[PDB]
Parts: C-alpha cells; structure tokens; sequence
C-alpha cells in the first residue's frame, strides 16, 4: 500500500484499523546498553511488529507490517521467519512474493536474509526458471557477491543447470580475467559435469589456464586454478609443465612462477625422484630467492619451507 | 636511536612491491590500484627522509569511542538493531585488548541485558525478544565470559542452549544459522565455540561435522561458505577454528591451506584480503592472519620439526604497520582501510589482529614484536575464541565443573 517513504505514510499508531492492538514496546531494562536511538518511525513499527509477534497473528495487516519492518531493517531474520510464517498461513501468491524478493535483492544484494527468503521460495515452487537470470543481473553489477555466487551453485546443482554455465564462466572471464569468482565457478561446474580424470578435459584446462597466464603473468588467479587442477594428483606427475615453466623462467618470470616451481620440486622429492640433491638444492635456492627478494612477504612462509624440505629429504 | 624506528613499508625496495597490471586493466586491478594508490601516500606520510618516528596506537581515543558505544548508539545502528549482542562483545573485546578496565555497574548492566536477549527456547536473539540465533548466542557468550564473574556465567541456561544446538543439527553434519535459515560453515564455528566454553558437548552433537567442514575446503586450499563455493578467510578462519574445538584439524589438507592464507597477505599493503584478488582489509587482520597461530598448533600436534619457535607463519610486522598507520581513525576507533568509515566490528577485529601479530606462543616459547612505543602492547587474545586467553581458562574450568545437560 503504502511505503515508508512516502508523502502519505501514517504511523501504526495513528492508523485506525490498527486500534484494536497494543504497541509492545523494547524491554532493554532499566539501564541499557548499546542502546540505539530509534527513528520515530522505526520504533513505531518495531513497537507493532512486536504486537503481532507476541500476539502470533497471521493476518494481512500483518502481513503487510513486516514489508515496512524489512525496509527498516533488512538484516532482522526474526521477522523475515514471521513473514515466511505467513506466507503459508494467509496462503500468499508465491510468484507475487518473488517479485518483491527480487526488488529487495536488487537494493540489498549482500544480505543474508534476503538471498535465503528467495531460496526458500524456490524450494517452494520448485521453479527455478527466473534463477539464471535474475543472478546474471546481480553479477552483472558486482562480479564478485558472493551471495549470488553461492546461491547459483545451489539452483544450478538443485535443478541439474549445468547445460550453459560454462559459457557463462568464459564470457566473465574475458570481462576480468581476474575474477577468482568465476575461476571457482569454472572448478565447480567442470568438476561437477566432465571432471578432470578425463586428460582430454584436463589437457584443454591446463592449456586454457597457461595462456591467460602468459596474457597476464601476474595474475595470481590463473596460477592458482592451474595448481588446483593438478596438486591431487601430484604436481611432479607433469614433466612438461616444469619444462615449459623453466622457458617462461627468465621472459615472464614472478613470485608466482617461482613459487610454483618449488611446489614441482617439493612433490618430486616426495615421490623419490631422480637427482635428489640437486632438486633439492634448486628448491632450497628458490625458497631463499622468494625469502629474500621475490615474495618477501612471505619470508617467514618459505623459510618454513626451506626447513620443511630438509627435515623431509 | 630510540626515537626513529625504520619501517618495513617505508624501505625504498617496497616500491617494487606494486602491483603490474601486465598492461591488461580489468575492474579488478583498477581497484587494487586505487587502493595501492592512497596507502603509498599514507605510508609517506609517516616517513620524514632518514626520520622515521615510532607508531603510535592512540588507546585513549579508542577507548572513549568505546565507553560511548557501550551504552548508547546513534540511529547509524538501526541496521544492527539484530546484531547488539555483537556490539555488546566487540566493544567488550576491545576495552578487554586495550586493558582497560570494565566498571562493575557496566558490567551487571550488560550482564542483564544479555538476559533480557536470551531466549527461553536457549540460545540469544539479537535483542530482547528476538528469535535465537547462532550468531548473537557465539557473541554473548563470548561478552559474558570476557566479563567473567559467576553472574555472567550463571545467566547462560545450558540445558536450553545444548536444545537449541540440537533443534539447529542438520544430519549431513552441518548447522542452520537459526530456526528456518541458512546454513554455511559459520554456524559450526558458533555452535562448536558456545558448546566447548559452556561444556554441553555431546558425542553426538558434532557427529558429522567435522566432515562437512573439510567438505568445504576447496581447490584453493582455502574454506568456501559451504562445498563448493570460494575460500575466503571469514568461513576459512570460522571452518579451521571450529575443527581445533572438535580436534580433527587433520581432516583437511593442512599444507594448501596454509599456502592458500599466506598468499591472501598483500606484499604493499601488509595486511590480509579476505579473497584472491579483492582488496585489503583492516578486519582480516584477525579473520586470516589468525589462521596462523591456529595452523602452528596444529602442526606443531603433529610433530612438525621445521616450525618456528618464535614467529607466525606471515609479516607480523607488516601487519603491524597497516594497522598502525592505515586503519586506525584520528577521532577514536578502527577501521577497514583509509577512507572508510570506523565502527565497532573493525574497532575490534584490528585490534585482535594487531594482538596477534604481536605476540607469538608455543609451548614454553614466547616472543613478542611489539612495534613502535611500548604502550602499543595490546593483551593477548586466543586464536579460536577471539577473547583473552586467561578468560577462556577461566569460563571452561568454571562450566566444566557442570555437567553436560541431561549427559
Ligand atoms: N557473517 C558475515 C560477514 C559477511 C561479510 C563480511 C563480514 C562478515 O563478518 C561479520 C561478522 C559479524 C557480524 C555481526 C553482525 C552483522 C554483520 C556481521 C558480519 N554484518 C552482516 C554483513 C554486513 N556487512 C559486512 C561487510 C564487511 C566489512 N568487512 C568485511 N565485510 C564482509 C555486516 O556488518
Ligand atoms: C562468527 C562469524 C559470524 C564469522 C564471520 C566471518 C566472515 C568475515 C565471513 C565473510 C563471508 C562473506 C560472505 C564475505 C564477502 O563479503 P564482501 O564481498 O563484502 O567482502 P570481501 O570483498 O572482503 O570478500
Ligand atoms: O585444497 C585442496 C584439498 O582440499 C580437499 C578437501 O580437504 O578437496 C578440495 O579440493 C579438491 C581440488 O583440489 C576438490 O576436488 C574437492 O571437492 C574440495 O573439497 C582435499 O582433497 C585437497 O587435497
Ligand atoms: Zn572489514
């Protein structure tokens, strides 16, 4: 009906089809902490929503305090839960209450409350024909929500949409190469469909991953997706991959580069390879190069590893 | 000379630390530039040529923003009106790290007040009257046993709580935030931190869990929110603490995940990202950096000999210096990064992180890198409860001399 912005809202305590019922004003004892000072308008409606809450009424006038509650405080899961609880009893059209979702999604799109009342109402009507969509507008105004994220994973898994989703994931990779966003996403939907076991599937994503990687060698993005691929298996099961990192050495050259070339080397002398001190002693160099020099950061990171390396072999 | 202290930031090799955008801008290194930007000017700012001045935390700014908010907010904070139990233990958390004491009268008033928020079905709602849920209960709790007298102890209702825990169980071994919600590996982390300070931990209560929390853990090497998703160091540090509470650490691959968190320290700013490639942030001084002190106890269970005896696994001093110089604001409080606004939640996650990269522990071991003035020096904090250690002691002898509701 009417919103909180607008020039004709009315108070709930000035409104007559809201007479008949107390106000349940906020206990905070007689001497409060944290204390927040309420809007008028704020502690009208909380005033009312406590009313109903206690009084657990499933009405529409209820029904419709909880939307201004909501305005006021998106994040107050105590009365999204009352709101869910009336959905069902006033039997609400649940389309109608997607839409509104939708909306309040769009004005707050990193809230927990809201993404989780638009799940509920999926799970509802087991309609997942607006999802892809709706999400894509999301993302399309942050790359990276998380929340938007997480909740296409669920519907795309939930209802077997896999179908387009790659083609989703290279059309935002060539937006920003390095959203780590959408590299998860890659994992998630190849994972979930083809998997890596297959080498063909492996050898386009290993080939994939090293031209972004010499598009933009300081991507950090790309070298970790191209070590997520392979670490279970064993970084040192891919003799070529040292050898064409090893030309990339001094013409492309980073912490990355270097930090991955300790990572072969630190899986080759795990698994009894051949030369071992002088794998050793390159990882050693590299450990005291990234130390020094190269991811000083981490100082402490590859000294650790320096030590680890010995102790072990 | 004691007055000048060189600074790790202000070295002229730092400059090299910058990011290369490989002549490829995208969204993402435009923002990372903008932000590396801005605290180049902010790191200059405290450089004068060979005159490096000792950083210094302004404590009693910090702690008249704090005795304020204790009591009163403006209705800046009506979106927390869901959340006062947090303001409630940020707040306390913070005095608690900056020593300074907490007045007797201050303290029954919240006592009450945290009684007034919870619910007779167990558990804590985020005001009076609210619906539990875990977030709020992992909070009050946590206030109350920072406060620490039997009164505060006394006000939790254990039976209640180990019910709610209960109502909250999923069979796959995860938890919903609340009757009705979502689910995402905070909830473990809540339920997992109440249940072991309060001892209400059941055989069965954590059945499961600990599977799912390594579920999980991605490609990364990171913790996603639930399977699949990606790391980031919120759910990373909520799934690793929560898995030391249950002592099954070892369910996930301890060595990607530590490469994973050292990586998500930034080599210019100095302090921590809460994902690959997004941006600095104040609050992940404690949300990643403190996965450190918790992988070195982990590791160290485990015999591993190459451990330090004397540092984390991260720059604690650089840590200290984006803290010090950049997230700390000149009228009392903390925050995110330069040109943000303070508030509560970065006030205290700074200021524990800053705690940590302060002081290192391990067994009879300890060394402490306090940077700049002496005072500086903020009261330790425990990696998985996030309250100081000396309380967690304190509350767990205390509950544990209760018995588990109903056994
Ligand atoms: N749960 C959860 C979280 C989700 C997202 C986070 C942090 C984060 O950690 C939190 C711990 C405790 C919290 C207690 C009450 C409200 C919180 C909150 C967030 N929220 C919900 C989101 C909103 N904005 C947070 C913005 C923010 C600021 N710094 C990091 N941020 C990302 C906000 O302040
Ligand atoms: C106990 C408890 C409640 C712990 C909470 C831990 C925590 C910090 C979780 C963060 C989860 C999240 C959705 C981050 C994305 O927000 P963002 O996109 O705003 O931030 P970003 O850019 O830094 O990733
Ligand atoms: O960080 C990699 C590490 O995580 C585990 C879980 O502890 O598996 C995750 O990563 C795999 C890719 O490396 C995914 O297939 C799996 O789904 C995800 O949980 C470990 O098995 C792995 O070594
Ligand atoms: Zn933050």
């Amino acid at each position: 009906f009417v919103s909180l912005d607008s020039p004709s809202y009315v108070l709930y305590r000035d409104r007559a089809e809201w007479a008949d019922i107390d106000p349940v004003p906020q206990n905070d004892g007689p001497n409060p902490v944290v204390q927040i000072i309420y809007s008028d308008k704020f502690r009208d409606v909380y005033d009312y929503f406590r009313a109903v809450l206690q009084r657990d009424e499933r009405s529409e006038r209820a029904f419709k305090l909880t939307r201004d509650a909501i305005e006021l405080n998106a994040a107050n899961y105590t009365v999204w839960h009352f709101r869910r609880v009336l959905l069902k009893s006033l039997q609400k059209d649940l389309h109608e209450e997607m839409n509104y979702i939708t909306a309040i999604i769009e004005e707050q799109p990193k809230n927990y409350q809201v993404w989780h009342h638009r799940r509920v109402l999926v799970e509802w009507l087991r309609d997942p024909s607006q999802e892809l969509e709706f999400i894509a507008d999301i993302l399309n105004q942050d790359a990276k929500n998380y929340h938007a994220w997480q909740h296409r994973q669920w519907v795309i898994q939930e209802f077997k949409l896999w179908d387009n989703e790659l083609q989703y994931v290279d059309q935002l990779l060539k937006e920003d190469v390095r959203n780590n966003s959408v590299w998860n996403q890659r994992y998630f939907v190849i994972s979930n469909t083809t998997g890596y076991n297959d080498r063909a599937v492996l050898e386009r994503e290993v080939q994939y991953t090293l031209e972004m990687i010499k598009l933009v060698p300081h991507n950090e993005s790309a070298w970790n997706y191209l070590k997520g691929i392979l670490q279970d298996r064993g970084l040192s099961k891919y003799p070529n991959l040292l050898n064409q990192l090893l030309d990339l050495q001094p013409s492309h050259s980073s912490p990355y580069l270097i930090a991955f070339l300790v990572d072969i080397y630190e899986d080759m002398l795990e698994n009894q390879c051949d030369n071992k001190e002088d794998i050793l002693n390159k990882a050693l160099e590299l450990c005291e190069i990234l130390a020094k020099e190269k991811d000083t950061i981490r100082k402490e990171y590859w000294r650790y590893i320096g030590r680890s390396l010995q102790s072990k072999h | 000379p004691v007055w000048s202290e060189p600074l790790y930031s202000l070295r002229p090799e730092h400059a090299r630390e910058r990011l290369q955008d490989d002549s490829v801008e995208t969204v993402t290194s435009i923002e990372q530039a903008k932000v590396e930007e801005k605290i180049q000017e902010v790191f200059s700012s405290y450089k004068f040529n060979h005159l490096v001045p000792r950083l210094v935390l302004q404590r009693e700014k910090h702690f008249h923003y704090l005795k304020r908010g204790l009591r009163q907010l403006t209705d800046a904070y009506e979106c927390l009106d869901a959340s006062r139990p947090w303001l409630c233990y940020w707040i306390l958390h913070s005095l608690e790290l900056l020593d300074e004491p907490i007045p007797q009268i201050v303290a029954t008033d919240v006592c009450q007040f945290l009684e007034l928020c919870q619910s007779p079905e167990g558990g804590f709602g985020g005001g009076p009257g609210q619906y539990p849920h875990l977030a709020p209960t992992y909070a009050a709790v946590n206030a109350l046993c920072i406060i620490g007298t039997e009164e505060a102890y006394d006000i939790i209702n254990r039976e209640k709580l180990l019910q709610y825990l209960y109502s909250l169980k999923q069979p796959d071994g995860s938890f919903l935030m609340h009757v009705g919600g979502e689910v995402d590996v905070r909830s473990a982390y809540c339920a997992a931190s109440v249940a072991s300070l309060t001892n209400i931990i059941t055989p069965d209560l954590f059945e499961g869990t600990a599977e799912w929390i390594a579920r999980c853990q991605n490609w990364e090497g990171g913790i996603g929110g639930v399977p699949g998703m990606e790391a980031h160091g919120g759910y990373t540090f909520c799934g690793l603490a929560a898995l030391v509470i249950l002592k099954r650490e070892r369910s996930l691959n301890l060595k990607s995940l530590l490469q994973w968190v050292t990586s998500r320290q930034m080599r210019f700013e100095g302090g921590f990202q809460g994902r690959c490639n997004k941006l600095v942030d104040g609050c992940y001084s404690f949300w990643q950096a403190g996965l450190l002190p918790l992988l070195h106890r982990a590791l160290h269970a485990q015999g591993d000999p190459a451990l330090s005896m004397s540092h984390w696994m991260f720059h604690q001093q650089a840590l200290q210096e984006y803290i010090l110089m950049c997230c700390q604001c000149p009228a009392g409080g903390l925050l995110d990064k330069p040109g943000k606004s303070r508030d509560f939640y970065h006030t205290c996650y700074c200021l524990s992180g800053l705690s940590i990269a302060q002081h290192f522990g391990s067994g009879a071991m300890l060394h402490d890198v306090v940077l700049g003035v002496p005072e500086n020096a903020l009261q330790p904090t425990h990696p998985v409860y996030n309250i100081g250690p000396d309380k967690v002691i304190q509350a767990t002898t205390y509950f544990l001399q209760k018995p588990v509701p109903g056994f």
